[PDB]
């Protein structure tokens, strides 16, 4: 397996412009992206993926803003950013799944928003 | 090069009941990106039995550090059998994509139980 450095959740407020939420893979041993692959699921469907060998983002229209940043996949980042219009209605829980070669792995990380 | 082969060595493997039975499977190439899965049975119907994701499977884990970049060993071991866990299983590998789709089959290992 890949292995996970978890976080339960993660928190955010009207006063966020954006949101992230982490996830870091901790036996990372990629050479290049190519050999990568990456989803982000919120109630059963992918919201997010990179799929490493063609260098291809895909998201749905309803998050849009939905991306990660693709020069840190190497170290073991794979954190999801958004902004906080797809943050706000989008409230929950997020799995992080990554494909390296034939390791996989995944890790769930709730995404909450508190009113103020 | 040469194509992806994924190898079940033994067409069967007999255990008695309440002891721990080990399936055999490797593979030839780490490439095309994606898992390994084992399942029981093949079809619409099948049951999966083991992946890497972390707290599905109590009792079935790999019989080799899976969690190392070059391994090509994907033998699990299954814990506690009983007369309910006959049956064939295969190691399957599984390209990514948004779903995953099967990307070639081990040829099978027929795992019988004997009774008391
Ligand atoms: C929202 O902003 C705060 C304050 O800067 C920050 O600590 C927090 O991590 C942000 N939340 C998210 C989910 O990005
Ligand atoms: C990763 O591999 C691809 C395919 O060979 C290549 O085009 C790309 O430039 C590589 N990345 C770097 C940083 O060289
Ligand atoms: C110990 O547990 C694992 C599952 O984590 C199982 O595959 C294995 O067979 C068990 N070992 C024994 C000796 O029962």
């Amino acid at each position: 397996q890949l292995l996970f450095n978890k976080t339960k959740s993660v928190e955010f407020t009207f006063g966020n412009d954006t949101v992230v939420i982490p996830c870091f893979v901790t036996n990372m041993e990629a050479q290049n992206t190519t050999e990568v692959y990456v989803k982000w699921k919120f109630k059963g469907r992918d919201i997010y993926t990179f799929d490493g060998a063609l260098n291809k983002s895909t998201v749905p229209t309803d998050f849009s803003s939905a991306k990660i940043e693709v020069s840190q996949l190497l170290k073991g980042d794979a954190s999801l950013k958004m902004d906080k219009s797809d943050a706000v209605s989008h409230t929950g829980n997020y799995t992080c799944e990554v494909t390296e070669l034939t390791r996989e792995g995944e890790t769930i990380i709730e995404l909450k928003y508190r009113v103020v | 090069e040469e194509e992806l082969q994924v190898i079940q060595p033994d067409k069967s493997v007999s255990v008695a009941a309440g002891e721990s039975a080990i399936l055999h499977c490797t593979v030839t190439s780490l490439i095309p990106v994606g898992p390994i899965q084992w399942f029981r049975g093949a079809g619409p119907a099948r049951e999966l039995i083991y992946n890497q994701k972390e707290g599905h499977f109590p009792r079935v884990t790999t019989v080799s550090e899976s969690t190392k970049r070059e391994n090509m060993d994907f033998s699990i071991s299954i814990s506690n059998i009983t007369p309910a866990d006959a049956g064939t299983y295969y190691c399957v590998k599984f390209r990514k994509g948004s779903p995953d789709t099967e990307f070639k089959s081990g040829a099978g290992t027929e795992l019988s139980v004997r009774a008391k």
